[PDB]
């Protein structure tokens, strides 16, 4: 979410 | 800041290493362990001129502001996501403002390195700290 | 004059056997990366990888690192790699890479990669 | 006026099967290395690792990198690491390391199979 | 830019499956000098000599354009003398010494590390 | 001196 990304 | 004393230059590396758990942990969804760090470029004692290094994490962390006052200047955590860490390096009190670095935490291995079987993800950069002796 | 070194190429690995549904035999990844760690997106807008016409979506585009495309296949072919820059008036650079799947005369995972330089200003 | 940072500690891996011929259950390696890579042999003459008295040859000495000793066993014990310097005017430094073989309950659920116990220290000259 | 020029040097190595029967070689290795940053080192480096063990043909290898790397196969470790020559004729050549590492440490073998890396650091300053 |  937001400035934090999964991958 | 007014310049007091001799201005000196100290090279550093900073960044992170990370490793995949191999499965998503059900309790919190975390998938990786990582360590963010600041090191001198050569093998020397940085505590002679570094007072503390602060690592500001994403607000999804319960305490986002980690302060390290003695070497090694590193923080180890687990998580699921990549985000920008703000690193502030404060020097011994001849001087006032910190050096601010920005580091994008790298967790996810590239497809290339995955095919090569590399187990650790590393993202490291060079910089030069300029401050008063 | 500013020179930014890169390496481009591909890795590939043979499946156990030939896959029966599509006859593919290898997984491969084609890539462009800086020679030393740096975030190329500060100056690279996008990299496009033009694959063989036998692929659906032969024109693949990557806008953020890692600049890599992963696929499966069964034959070797030339990939045209086109690097587009954020700076206008900065000609895109075009690279030609023979995708390598099979092991060579002189050498598990096949690697074929090359050093190059991008020239600026 | 010279301080040289080091890291020391051990790695260990469970056999999988308890070796019945001797009762050993783990392989382990104890080590010392510079914090940032450099030619430590330029100032270190030798590093002595003193093991538990249950080992035949409990004194192990390493004189070139990597400064590490590998063994097998069944138990955790305190290893005494003595670092000797090229300069005969420099008294040796002694470090103590508790060998870690058994894994934390955190680290099964994470998904690691090798135990690591590692510490930072600093060697000071005059 | 940067005030000093950081460099890395040393080697990587990879064990073959087994000993190659024809020559008894066991490893492929690459010895190198690189800038730490993604920059063009040829802007200040004219050539780099890598002096290999006498068991190699033409043991004085010279690399005049980037990348400054030599890839070979082998079976034993030995000291390589690296000599860096500079564009500026007033900059004296710099000599580095490196033990070519083939054998993985037991520590690194117990972790998952299949590649051997022996990397060292230096800094140069240019007017 | 020695455990488990």
């Amino acid at each position: 979410s937001g400035r934090k990304a999964q991958g | 800041s007014r310049v007091k004393g001799v201005t000196i230059v100290k090279p550093i590396v900073y960044g992170n290493v990370a490793r995949y758990f191999g499965k998503k942990r059900e309790e919190d969804g975390h998938t990786h362990q990582w360590t963010v760090y600041v090191k001198p470029y050569r093998n020397e004692d940085m505590s002679a001129y570094v007072k503390k290094i602060q690592f500001k994490l994403h607000e999804s962390y319960g305490n986002p502001l980690r302060v390290v006052t003695k070497p090694p200047y590193e923080i180890t955590e687990t998580g699921w996501g990549e985000f920008e860490i703000i690193i502030k390096i404060f020097f011994i009190d001849p001087n006032e403002r910190p050096v601010t670095l920005y580091h994008l935490l790298k967790l996810f291995q590239s497809d290339t390195n995955a095919m090569l079987g590399k187990k650790t993800v590393v993202s490291e950069f060079y910089d030069e700290m300029i401050f008063q002796d």
